[PDB]
Order: structure tokens, then C-alpha cells, then sequence
């Protein structure tokens, strides 16, 4: 709808800014050294094993998107505000809802442009110089890890959005977006791995597998890793729910799932924001 | 029939802020809002477009609900400290915002030559100054096609030629039928554009009214301005006795105020014992008005 | 004698924004920049502080390069468009700044019951509206002994009675001997308040002196108004003819502009035949100087 | 100098807004995270060993604590300049030198508070709950203050350093994970990779040097002594040199913001 309008303007702004420039830039570094300047932890400098990269490779994301999304998304209602923009644009013909879901498209396709920019300069980086790689693997690895980190940055886009309808100020939206970003990597994992080990002698062993759909996260790196890969043994963490939260699309619609639910409390804090 | 509001009270957390404030427009009437600093003015224009829901009052915007979008979508509004975008270029702010209006493409430009920025243009809104940015509010608000056109302190920052030239805009819309809500504090001058008036003090509505029932009521005085109309004590005390206040200024100049009500005849005798050297005289203006009954509330 | 403005010109990356000022005021001097939106007034103003760097040439203030935090020490500055930090109240705000100024901090109260905010006070700047926060920023202002003042465009946003009292303010600080470069756009009522104007439009200051001084140094025509006097046709017919620059306006009313000096002896026949229902007699204003400086030499 | 009323007023606005109960709150939770539920992976249990959960809370201290400094001072500059705000400052009797280091001064009070809360709630918790296993935790936990607090500093100047050169506090967010990416991912891999590409010929006495130049290279040498060729003084020296060279960066470049 008029939804487009402001999705142009937020892209506009990730062109006049050097957003969409430092994202990819910085994303394709990322990618690249994972896979020449990786592996060098085993003194093994440059090979590029697709399942090695698309899983080391797959944590450091799943440390630096949302952070990334969180830093995008959080000044995006309190900014405005803040910079006495917000109150011209309700003005206009634009539902409250209707503007939150523009900058949400606005922010994903500039994060899902971002990250298909800075892989297309690794996507090439690796067909065209490595010695012989099935392209046909490469490919689809490579494709079910764009889109889970597309979808990533999305989550994370909508929970910025959230707490910055819940926040007044902009430094307090950054904090509490800090607060987010370090729960769901640090907290989630550590607080639910300790829950097992001595909450859970004999508790309720059965419970656990499934918790770990909460923190998108650890879904995130459950479809990256696990995915067809072959040689497929999963460490600590994820081996509890590699073996079997019964998936293959449960997890793509449970992450859907809380883009939606965390777009709709976006909406809703949104409604209620003003006085 | 363009605004219809039912005794609105609105309240800031514990603070009222407006009581009862029940007020009213003509489709193509023209209302300039007065009041104090604190008043009510922001507050209640703000009430109408939608952005607060008053807590006691049922609000008719254009005829509609104010939270109905349609509403918004013929209804054009200038904020005060219109604040924009500092980096986007002044000619793509104005065009992204017609792109949210709906408004063509063919109305931007010719727009931006209207107001008075085209010359100016392409430069981001950073670099503009506190007039080109409310040059550039001005061209918001005029954008589209306006039914009903609220404007928040809008002489903000203009030149006297650009006050004027945007008086006369608004006199010629009211000619082609649209609706404006003014609220200035450059009281000069807003006497010929304005035809309905309303002044409000704290929260209640003191009155309300065309300039001509609101002087009416009033009866306000004259002042008027002299200096050696005679002599320096010549006119003081033939009015000092007759019941009129007149002080007389130690060099040579005394300053009687009428009443412009009933005396008319009594100007005739006014200039006509001696030849004066100067004379200035002031009919009651809109601001001594304001004067008037601010000094009425409290 | 305290800013000296000498041989001195800004551009920005390509454009030159300023060209070729001089402008030199001194102590107890109430000067005024006036001059067409966007015309360099505020970059100026800016110029007589630190804020921007002189391209050419050399700013002196207090005969010391305004660079100097001394410099700044003796001065206060009203910017346009001022912007607080909107989440610490009124209070926090002018004790900060005043310790930043130094200050008793007993000033601060006085200022804050002085300029009418003592209610308003501990609600925080973004509940605070726009004239309020402009009032605040006068009283930051008037934190100190304002040795030189640079209150730009102070007026907006305020009461018709808080503008008084703004304009009563500038004559107590002019009569204790401290600068004011002002530069408000509102123009009736400045200029009895100004010491020394100065109109300077894109170009440069092609205007400076004193009201009276530059009403000298160019001839206006006085301004005679009515409404309604006593026929549409006979007076045209007689002013017409007699030698006279007869306005001949279509609402029942022959509005006579003279020569500004012939008024002295057009006076008796007006009292002849012109019975006064409605006379208005107004000398050429700043705005007639402000539109004849503008036009003619823009 | 009176830098300290700018001190001050960031004080106030981080005690005002939810940093300090969520910077404090957040070593606080994790500490107490990594000193009892740290040892998840094989026994879930506490307080193995004062080094123990140093060690860890290093190394993920190394991970967030530049961030939360990268989020707290890229706004600093230019979101004043955004507001407007900035240039009203500027008319005082300030300059633009005192300005910076005041709200560096008071950035850095806050995070030097946040520190001494959070951990220091930590050890209390390590005191009361754990057996008195030892108490003389001072010199490990008081590094500890002391090594974060400067590393916070140091970041925090980078983070002016950024700040003064962009001018949208959106693009300064942009050029603030650059920086955190550079240390944290950048500095090691590329590093590393060096020295894989130089088999043997990396003249080995120069790689403790060339750690010198990554703050968080040093911030994990100080915390990891208990029982090298750089000398622990110098070990702080050095980061105290990039705190320095860092602020004389972000003096040069505030000056000609506008
Ligand atoms: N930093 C800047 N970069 C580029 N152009 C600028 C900058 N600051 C101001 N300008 C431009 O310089 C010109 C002069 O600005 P000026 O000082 O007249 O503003 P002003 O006096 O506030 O205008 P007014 O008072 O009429 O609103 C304008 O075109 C303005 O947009
Ligand atoms: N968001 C808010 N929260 C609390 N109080 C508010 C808020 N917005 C406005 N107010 C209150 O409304 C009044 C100021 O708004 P008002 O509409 O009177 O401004 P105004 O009269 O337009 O001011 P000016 O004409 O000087 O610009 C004060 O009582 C102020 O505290
Ligand atoms: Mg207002
Ligand atoms: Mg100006």
C-alpha cells in the first residue's frame, strides 16, 4: 500500500547513509575470511569445505546479525520522535500500523539487499578461485543460509521494533536492545544448557528439545547446521534436538512464527505509544 | 461544517490543560485561534487532527471521526518547529511526502516555485535556513488538493513580503472554498485575512466570534498618538475635567484616549482648534483586544 | 566599539553566502539585521560568534578574537529554532546552563519566576510547547551580566504581551548599557525599540543607520486609511485632480496618499469637508523602509 | 577543569534513562552466570575457582564490553549536532576540546560505576554463597575493575573518534561495528593467517609487539598472570597510550566538525 512509500525512503536513507555500504562491506569480509583466512585455527590456511564455512560462518552470524538489525531497527520509531519527525508523519493518510510495517519492509530488504550484495561478492569469490567444489551444494547451502540470515535479521528487526515502541529515549533504546541481543545468544543458551545439567538429573528429561524453538538464535543455528549436510554430528547444545524436534519446515515456521507474533506486539506497543 | 467539536476536556497526566472548550467552523469559514503562551493552542490543533483522543468530548473532523485516514487524506497541516529530514534534498523531501499525499508529480515542482524555495532547491534541509524550512512546512501544507488546512504558528521565521504573500494565499483559498484554522501571535495584520476569531485563556474559552461582534462587545477605546497640537497644557486640562483620561508628556505632547463608540462627532472637534504638528491615531486593533481580555481572564 | 564587523565574507563549499559586510556597533547599541529569508542574516549572527570561521577577512568582538573563551564568557546568545534536551526539566536545564555560564544559582529561580515559567518548572522540556521553550531560552539568555546579547529571531512564539515585555526587557538592558544584535523577523514595533537598523538582503548590507537616519536618507509617502466616509465618488473626483496621489480603493472610501510633507496643510481641508467616521493616519513604518530598501536596491 | 558540570549532566542521564540498570544489571547476571552456571557443560555447580571464572568472564568481557561501549558513545557527537543541541554548547565559554573530555569523563564514570556495581555485586554473591575458599578474589576481581574500565574507556574514545566524522547518527552506528569488528574478528584471524602464510620466517620476536596493537589482545593478556616478554606495567602503559593517542584523534577531528 502506501506501505511501499515509506520502504522507499528507509532505502533511500540506507543509500545516503553508509548503512548499506559498512553492512555489506563488513558482511562480505565476514564471508570471505571464514573461508580463506579461516580454518587457519587448525594451521590449515586456505580450503573452502562447503560444510565448514556454512557452519563457522553460520555462529559468527548468528552473533553479528542481530546486532546488526538491533542497531538498524532501534532508533527507528524513538528516532523519530526524538528528531520531532513522528509527529508530521501521522499526520498524513498512515495508519500507526501501517508506517511500522513500512520501516520493518524499509529495514529487511535493506539488510536482505545487504547480505545478498556482500555474499554475491563471496559466492563468486568462491566458485570462480577454489580447485573444484560441486557448485550444485555450494549453491543450495549457501542459499538456505542467506535466507535463514535474511529471516534472522528480520526477528531481530521486529524485537528493535518492539522496545523501541515500549522506550522513550534513544540511549534507553539502545540499551535495552543491547539487553536483547545479549540475552538470546549468551542467556538463552547458557540458563537452558544449566537447566538440563542440575535442574535436570532426572526432573524432566523429556522437556528440553523443544525449549530451544524459543531463542531463534539456537533455531537459526539448528537449520544451518544440521540442514543435509553430511557428517552431521552436533556438539553440545544443539545435539539435544539435532537428533529430533520432527522438522524440515517446523523450524522455518516457527521462526516465521515469532517475526509474526513480535510484528504484532510491535503493533500493538505502537498503538499505544503516544501519552 | 468543517470541524465540530463538543466541549472537549483534555488532560496531561494530573494537569487539565483544556475544560469544556466547545468551539466550531464554517466549511469555508476562516477561525484564528489566540491565547496565551500556555493555553491551549498546540494542544487543541493537535486534538484535531487526531493525534490525542480527548478523554471527554466526541470531536467531528471534516465531518468524520478524526481516526478515520480518509479524513487525513484531504486535510493538510503545518506543525510549529516544523523540524525535517536533514539529509534529504528539499525537493525529494517534498516529493516523498506527495508520494505519501498521492499528490502528482507535476505539483512539486510548480509548488516549489510557488513558495519561493525552487530557487534554492536540490540542497539538502540540513543546510536551509529556520525560514527556507518553514518555506518548506508552508509548501507540506499546501500540497495535494486541502479541504481543510491547519496551520500551527506559521508566520514563523517568513519575510514581511513572504507574510503578506501567504496572507494573500490564504485569503485566496478561503475564496475557493477550503477551510483554515490559523493560530498566529503576529497580531498586526491578521485583522483583514481572518474572518472568524475566538480567544481562549487557560482552558475555558473566553470568546468567540468575527472581528466585528467581538469589538462590539468589547468597547474598547481608542488611543491616540499627538505631539504639539496646541500648546503643552492647551489640550490636557479641557479633558482632564470633561471625565477622559489624557497624561501629558513632559515634551509638549498629550495623549488622549477616546471611546470610538458613541463620540465619532467628537473627532471633528479633536483636530480642530490648532494646527498640530504631528498626529498619529491608533483605532482599537485586534491586539489591544487581546490586551482586553486577557486581562478579563484573571 | 564591542563587535566590529570589518571587510569580511562566508561561502559555504561553492556558494558564497555572505559577501562584503561591515558592520560596526557598539556599547548600549540595539542593532538590527532584517533582510529576506535566506539572506545571511543568521550565518552572520552565527559569524559573530565562534561558530563559523571568517573566510575573509576578520571578526573583532570585544576586541578579542571571538574565538577566545573569554570572549564568549561576556556574551549570550537566543538561537532560532532552540532546541533543548527534551527528558531533563526546566530547572535542570537553567541550572546547567548556568553552570556552565556562572551563576549564583539564585539567579536562576529569580529568572525562572521573572520570565513566567515558575509553574511550568520540574514538568521536563518535551511536555513543555513552543513558547515556553522560547521563553526558557530567553532566561538562559538573561543568565549573568549580558555584556554583548545576540537574541535572534526572540520573538516568535510568544504573547502579544510576552513580546511586550520582551521588548521592555530590550529597553532596560539598553539603558544599562548592553548589546543587543537583534534580528526578529516581526517587524511592526522593533524600530522604536532599535537604536540602529540594518536591512541587508542576498546581496549584502546595502541598508544601515538609525530609524530616523534612514527614514532621512530616503523620501516615503505617508499612509492615510479609511472606511466609509462619506461617498465613493466625490472624493476621488476631488483628490484626483488636486494635484494629489489618490489610492482609489473600491470599498466606499478614497484613501489619499500624500507627499509625507504636503499632510501638513492637506490637514485643513480635511477638516473642512472630511467628516472624520473614519480616519487613520500612519507615518511610513519600517515596513514601508523595509519594502522600498528591498525593492528598489534588490 | 569544568568539565565536570558536562560530567555531571551525563551522570544524570544515565542514571535518568535505563543504562545503569541495564549495564550493571547485565555484568551482574551474567558474572553471577558465569561464576555458578559457567561449569554447565560437564556438572552444574559453583565457584569452582576464582581463576576459573575469570577466565571466561574475560573472554566474553572481551566480546561485549567494547560493544556496550560502541553503543554508548557513537550518538555522542553527532547526535547532539542532529538535535541541534550541539552548537547551542558551542556558543559557551567551553571550546570544543573541554566538551569532548567532559563527556568522555562522564561516559566513563558510568561505565566505571556500572563495573564497580555489577562486579562487585558478583563477589559479594562469591563471598556470601560460596565456602570462604579464599578472600585475598581482590587482586583478581580488582584487575579485573581496573583492565574492563580502561578497555571501556578505550573503546569509548574510539567511538568519539567515529562519531566526530559522521554526520548521521545512523551512518556513525555503521562505522561503530567496524571498528568492534576489526578487534574482535579482523585483528586475530588475519593475524593468524600472517603468521600461517610466514612458515618460520615471521621473526618471532616481534609477534608479542604485534599484540600490543589490539586493545582487547591486551585486555586478555592483563587477566590471564595467575600462578612474558611484555612487561606487565607496560602491558598497562600500552592501552593507557591508546586511551591517550585515541582522545588526541577525537580532539583533532571534533575540532573541524563543522
Ligand atoms: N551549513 C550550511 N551549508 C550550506 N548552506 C547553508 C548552511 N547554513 C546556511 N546555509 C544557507 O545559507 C543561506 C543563508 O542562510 P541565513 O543565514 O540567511 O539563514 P537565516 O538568516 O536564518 O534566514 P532567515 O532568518 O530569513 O530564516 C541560506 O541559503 C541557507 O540555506
Ligand atoms: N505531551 C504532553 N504532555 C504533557 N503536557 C503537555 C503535552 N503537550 C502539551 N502539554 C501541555 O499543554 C500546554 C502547552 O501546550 P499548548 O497547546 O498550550 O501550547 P501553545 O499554546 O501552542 O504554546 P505556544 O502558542 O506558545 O506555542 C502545557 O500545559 C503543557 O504542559
Ligand atoms: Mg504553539
Ligand atoms: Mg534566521
Amino acid at each position: 500500500n502506501q506501505v511501499w512509500n515509506i520502504a522507499r525512503k528507509e532505502l533511500s536513507d540506507g543509500l545516503r547513509n553508509r548503512w548499506l555500504l559498512a553492512i555489506s562491506l563488513l558482511f562480505a569480509v565476514l564471508a570471505v575470511g571464514i573461508a580463506w583466512l579461516g580454518a587457519a585455527a587448525s594451521g590449515q590456511l586456505g580450503f573452502t569445505s562447503i560444510p565448514a564455512t556454512i557452519a563457522s560462518l553460520a555462529s559468527l552470524a548468528t552473533f553479528l546479525m542481530p546486532l546488526i538489525a538491533l542497531l538498524l531497527a532501534y532508533d527507528a520509531i524513538v528516532g523519530e520522535d526524538e528528531g520531532g519527525t513522528l509527529m508530521l508523519l501521522l499526520t498524513y493518510p498512515l495508519g500507526r500500523g501501517q508506517i511500522l510495517l513500512g520501516k520493518f519492509v524499509g529495514h529487511g530488504l535493506i539488510l536482505a539487499l545487504a547480505v545478498l550484495i556482500g555474499f554475491g561478492c563471496a559466492a563468486l569469490a568462491i566458485a570462480l578461485l577454489v580447485e573444484g567444489v560441486e557448485l550444485g551444494m555450494l549453491f543450495w547451502a549457501f542459499g538456505r543460509f542467506m535466507i535463514s540470515s535474511t529471516l534472522l535479521g528480520w526477528v531481530f528487526l521486529a524485537f528493535a521494533y518492539v522496545l523501541s515502541g515500549k522506550v522513550n529515549e534513544k540511549s534507553s533504546a539502545a540499551g535495552l536492545a543491547l539487553g536483547v541481543w545479549f540475552l538470546f545468544v549468551l542467556v538463552f543458551d547458557l540458563v537452558l544448557l544449566a537447566l538440563l545439567v542440575l535442574s535436570e538429573g532426572k526432573f524432566n528429561p523429556e522437556l528440553l528439545p523443544w525449549l530451544l524453538l524459543l531463542n531463534p538464535t539456537d533455531i537459526y543455528r539448528l537449520i544451518n547446521l544440521s540442514g543435509f549436510e553430511g557428517s552431521g554430528s552436533a556438539m553440545g547444545v544443539l545435539s539435544l534436538g539435532a537428533d529430533l524436534p520432527v522438522p524440515a519446515a517446523v523450524l522455518w515456521l516457527c521462526l516465521l512464527a515469532w517475526i509474526g507474533v513480535s510484528l504484532l506486539l510491535a503493533y500493538a506497543i505502537f498503538r499505544r505509544r503516544l501519552t | 461544517n468543517a470541524v465540530e467539536i463538543q466541549g472537549v476536556s483534555q488532560r496531561y497526566g494530573s494537569m487539565t490543560v483544556l475544560h469544556d472548550l466547545n468551539l466550531n467552523l464554517g466549511e469555508g469559514e476562516v477561525l484564528g485561534l489566540f491565547g496565551h503562551n500556555g493555553a491551549g493552542k498546540t494542544t487543541s490543533m493537535k486534538l484535531i487532527l487526531g493525534l490525542l483522543s480527548p478523554s471527554e468530548g466526541q470531536v467531528k473532523v471534516l465531518g468524520r471521526a478524526p481516526n478515520d485516514p480518509q479524513v487525513r487524506r484531504q486535510l493538510g497541516y503545518l506543525p510549529e518547529n516544523v523540524t525535517f529530514y536533514p539529509q534529504l534534498s528539499g525537493r525529494e523531501t517534498l516529493r516523498h511526502f506527495a508520494r505519501l499525499k498521492g499528490a502528482a508529480l507535476t505539483q512539486v515542482d510548480e509548488l516549489l516555485e510557488q513558495v519561493g524555495l525552487a530557487h534554492a532547491a536540490d540542497r539538502r534541509v540540513k543546510t536551509y535556513s529556520k525560514g527556507m524550512r518553514q518555506r518548506l512546512g508552508l509548501a507540506q501544507a499546501l500540497l495535494g488538493e486541502p479541504r481543510l488546512l491547519l496551520l500551527d504558528q506559521p508566520t514563523v521565521g517568513l519575510d514581511p513580503i513572504a507574510t503578506q504573500d501567504l496572507y494573500l494565499l490564504i485569503d485566496r483559498l478561503r475564496q475557493r472554498g477550503t477551510s483554515i484554522i490559523l493560530c498566529s501571535h503576529v497580531l498586526p495584520g491578521v485583522e483583514a485575512h481572518i474572518n472568524r476569531a475566538a480567544i481562549l485563556a487557560k482552558g475555558c474559552l473566553q470568546a468567540v466570534g468575527s472581528l466585528s461582534q467581538l469589538r462590539a462587545e468589547a468597547g474598547l477605546p481608542v488611543r491616540i498618538r499627538a505631539s504639539g497640537i496646541s500648546e503643552r497644557d492647551s489640550w490636557l486640562q479641557r479633558w482632564t475635567d470633561a471625565g477622559h483620561s489624557a497624561r501629558g508628556l513632559s515634551e509638549s505632547s498629550i495623549e488622549v484616549v477616546a471611546v470610538n463608540g458613541h463620540k465619532l462627532v467628537l473627532l471633528r472637534q479633536l483636530l480642530g482648534e490648532g494646527e498640530p504638528e504631528d498626529i498619529e491615531i491608533h483605532q482599537p486593533s485586534l491586539e489591544d483586544l487581546y490586551r482586553y481580555y486577557m486581562e478579563r481572564a484573571g
